[PDB]
């Protein structure tokens, strides 16, 4: 006896078993959480009892599990959402089982599309004029009712996605985002502190120099990469935004973030001697 | 032609490169005898001619007797023994 | 009963498994995920389970994995991306699986080819007349669309490839990198800790003294290599780059850097005292 | 059961298998990874499952591992670059296995070749006159493209090979190397705290006296051998190079550099008292 | 069944193996690493597959080690530099294996000589003219080519040899070497930690006093022997050397070194007050 | 079965080993390292294995070894320097192993002679004359070649032998030595760490008063036993020399010496009351 898992026809979850010293049908009861399946004098023994890891397969499967009975055979297979149970008997042992900051109000129902089309949508939609960097991010579905595009904004870039920056006619937005870049520097990195690092927004306050006479320093540094000028920069999403009341906020990751701060406070305190 | 008229095919081999630029030349060795060879050249026992070359790997042509009891050419490419 | 992984044809993923005492023919069962094949009456030992290590061998096979069943005998072979499934029966026994800062906006497609080729081909995209070191790298693969080719650059540089310092009409790019010439080092150090280390940046401050200054005396340490005279310097990928506000930059390894500060340090103290 | 290695012909890896019980022949599966051969009804004893350790063997063989089967003898020989196999049957029971700084650019190709020869070959190219020292390494092999000598010699120098220092018209090239002498001398050392060690170089600021008068001093102290007059000197690659900036900077045995450290800042501070 | 070790005719390694039970002859395999010899239904047991330890006998054979295989007795008879193998059946059970500063350029080529000679030669030479202590070390074998006899000088001191002072016309080398003295003395210690001990160098600087005041004291200290008056001393290589920039070396075990010290720091001081 | 040695005739090491089972006659392999003995059939167990201890015996038979192998009985006799090896079979079962400071140049050779003798033969060749106390040590064995009588004196009392002092036409050699007297007092000493405990040799030096005052205490004291007047003194080996510098230097036990030191600084103290 064994247990198998497949995908076909369009997302379907197939969940293929192997049953020797059968002859009748087991019993199937579809329940709303999961699938039950019964084989009388079909004991299996717990070195046959695997369970499946078909996560995030995108099929209505959450995951296949097998589990010896006494003196059956009993099945589990998670599942989620409305879905449909078909079983299939190719030959008498072979059991299968196919698993079928002001706006205009918007609802915003998104599934699965890039966060470009979504910013493109919203701008056709007279809000702003959005223009996102090249390599924002990837796609994602969100479904809100009875909000306004600019909230409904807010609220998509907390969710995987962006945070906006607007010089006022167009809008930029930018990947300068704390869990993507550095979620995926975790999983990249082969330590496990590692896995926990983070990037960081600081806000660093200057009270002796003008902010803007920084910018020159600070946007050199920032580009560590090829770049004749621009206020965002590389580094992987690292960025300087100046406040009204003079104050530099940087949001990175914590060694860009350090590197930021030495020099600004470096600047400081020269301006500081008066 | 040249001293190579002395020494086999068997003891010929991918020993070294060597180019300037990008023009990219295969070196090869006999016996000892080292002698490169680029983009048409001659090497082999008999009477070889290279053609082109490539990384780690070049495409020559000699001529041997063969097929009937006769010199007769012959291409065939080596991979860099290193 | 036993399991084997081996290359063909063309970047194809071979596993022949070895079937003694089997007449019929398995159940094939290929996934989007991996692959099944029960062998009724063929339950293989623990000791014959074992696993390949086919790990970045440029095949369809992410890695082949045997597992002992109740009475039969199990196997997952796990996959990347599209592919198909052939068996071949060469024997009554034998199975077998053959798994087979401001520029024009571009797409970068670049598939497997050198990052030296990469820099060619955008210079000829009028974009900049770029020059590489030497021994820079090695090959990439980046597949980008509507990204203009500065901004691509610098997303390659970041991928593993290098960091570009511009002349201006001309523009060398070098290995000074963090990851691979560390990377690299650390495999090459027997000691695991070792295994941990880092090139790091570090910006240094010269308040007294003029940064070209230091300029002579940082090209002769930093060459640790003959060269008559060369900003770029050997001691395999230490640079130092001198800033506007008169601060100076390094990148490189630690103990390069630790001594490039020590003399720029050195020599701005008694430019200090005034 | 038992396996055997050996080299024979040029430069090929033997592997004599010892197969006792066995008519027929075994499964001969070519990877371009490793070798696969199976024994049906040959299960050997774990006993005898032993490996080998040709490593460093000059041979397409990487290693060769013998593992116990279910009900066979599966055998693992592990292979690298482009070769071939060849079976050998001498016997009924016996099974074998032939396993067959400024200068012109110029690509470098040296196959295992004297670095003394590489050194003389960049001179002949109008490189320098290089001149080394006598013993200075061993042989090195490099291959490299579209580099200029000047740059490809440093590269060269940190492969393994010596540093370089030039006279003007002639070179000294010299095995004051922080690699090879020390790595041979933590070899050398019984303990196992002493296989970590080492060479390492330190650069010491001469404040308050010329670099130059202390040259006298230094140069004996260096020459803990008989030397009537050199500026490179024995004690196994010790060395004490002079830059402009009137600093000293020694690369050697921490235990001579430390003692190189003591006389010159001992000099250094009685020049101090000013 | 059993393995022994014994040497016959010249320098030649033989083994003499014990085989009870058995009629043919074994496998003989000559690799160039090692030897392999099978013997079917002569499985040994673990009891005695006992090794050698034929270290540093002056023989072909690195060491023999005996071990039991599946069914059968395979053996490892380790090897170094070019040999050739000889059986020999003396009957039918015993199997045996008869394994058998500034000169002139000089190329240096010394088989197990004594460093006397050595010494003799070189002088011979029409290098200087130099002469020994008496019994001053032992033989060594050195192989050099295309270097100066002085260059070969120095390297041969450092393999085991000893350290050179010159008088001018004759030159006195002496067994003031670290590595021999103490070496020796460490294995005469019993108390494993007396293993790791040293002699050392260290060099005293003089600041008050003349160096050869202090000449007559230290010479007496230093003899720890009858000696009328001899600048090199007794005391197993203790030596003192005055350098012209009036400080004294040290060569010698730490506890001889540590009384010297004494002595010079302790006039030193008296001179000291002015 | 077992194993047993003895000597006899002259210096001879005889192994008489039991062999109750036998009929033939073993394997004897006579080695230059040890000897070999296997016995077909007299496979012997491991609680007669034993080993023998006759070491220091004055044989050529360093130690007895016996080693029961897989089905028969070898015996491993290590011995030393060029010998022998003769079998007797006195009847069928046992067994028997019959292992059978200017002088002139002198070459010295004393094969096991006293001490006293040499310091005669010494003096009889016209070096010096030498009249050593009563019982200044025992016998010792050395063989030099060309050595002056005055070089090799020194290495004689390192062997083991005395340190010497001259009144200047007689020489007054005394058992003062670290090594015997405390050696023996080591074996002596029941504790343990007491096997760890030293003579030493110290210099003290005399700021205020002249060393000749001290003479008179430091002789009584130093004369822990009956004596006139005599400058060498009991209290097994303890010594006090005067050097030219004015400095004492002691040499004995260190609570002897620490008693003199105690002394000897007391005096000075009142003499530095200036």
């Amino acid at each position: 006896t064994n247990i198998d898992f497949r995908k076909d026809g369009k997302n379907a979850g197939i969940i293929e078993l192997a049953a020797l010293g059968f002859a009748g049908q087991p019993d199937i009861s579809q329940q709303h959480d999961h699938i039950i399946v019964t084989l009388k004098n079909h004991t299996l023994p717990t070195t046959l009892q695997r369970s499946l890891d078909v996560a995030d397969f995108k099929t209505p499967v959450q995951k296949v599990t097998l589990k010896r009975l006494n003196n059956d055979t009993q099945l589990i297979i998670t599942t989620a959402g409305n879905w449909e149970l078909v079983n299939k008997s190719a030959a008498p042992g072979y059991f299968t089982f196919q698993v079928l900051f002001t706006g205009r109000k918007i609802s915003l129902d998104f599934q699965d599309v890039e966060i470009r089309t979504i910013l493109q949508i919203l701008a056709k939609e007279s809000g702003m004029n959005i223009v996102a960097s090249d390599s924002v991010n990837g796609k994602m579905t969100l479904s809100l009712k009875d909000v306004p595009w600019d909230q409904a904004l807010d609220l998509v870039m907390q969710a995987r996605n962006l945070d906006m920056r607007q010089q006022g006619n167009i809008v930029n937005i930018a990947p300068r985002d704390e869990l993507l870049a550095k979620d995926k520097a975790f999983l990249q990195a082969e330590k496990d502190i590692a896995d926990l690092g983070a990037l960081y927004s600081q806000n660093f306050q200057l009270k002796y120099k003008n902010v803007e006479e920084f910018r020159s320093i600070l946007r050199l540094d920032n580009a560590d990469t090829t770049g004749n000028r621009n206020t965002l920069i590389s580094g992987r999403g690292s960025v300087l935004i100046d406040p009204a009341t003079n104050t530099l906020i940087v949001t990175d990751t914590r060694s860009v973030i350090e590197k930021f701060r030495k020099l600004i406070d470096e600047l400081d305190v020269p301006a500081q001697q008066v | 032609k040249e001293t190579l008229e002395k020494f086999s095919l068997e003891n010929m081999r991918y020993v070294g490169i060597l180019k300037s630029g990008q023009k990219v030349s295969g070196f090869i060795e006999a016996e000892g005898y080292v002698y490169t060879v680029g983009v048409g050249n001659y090497l082999g026992q008999n009477y070889g001619r290279i053609e082109s070359i490539t990384d780690d790997s070049i495409v020559l042509n000699e001529l041997i007797e063969d097929s009937t009891g006769n010199w007769v050419s012959r291409k065939a490419e080596l991979l860099l023994n290193s």
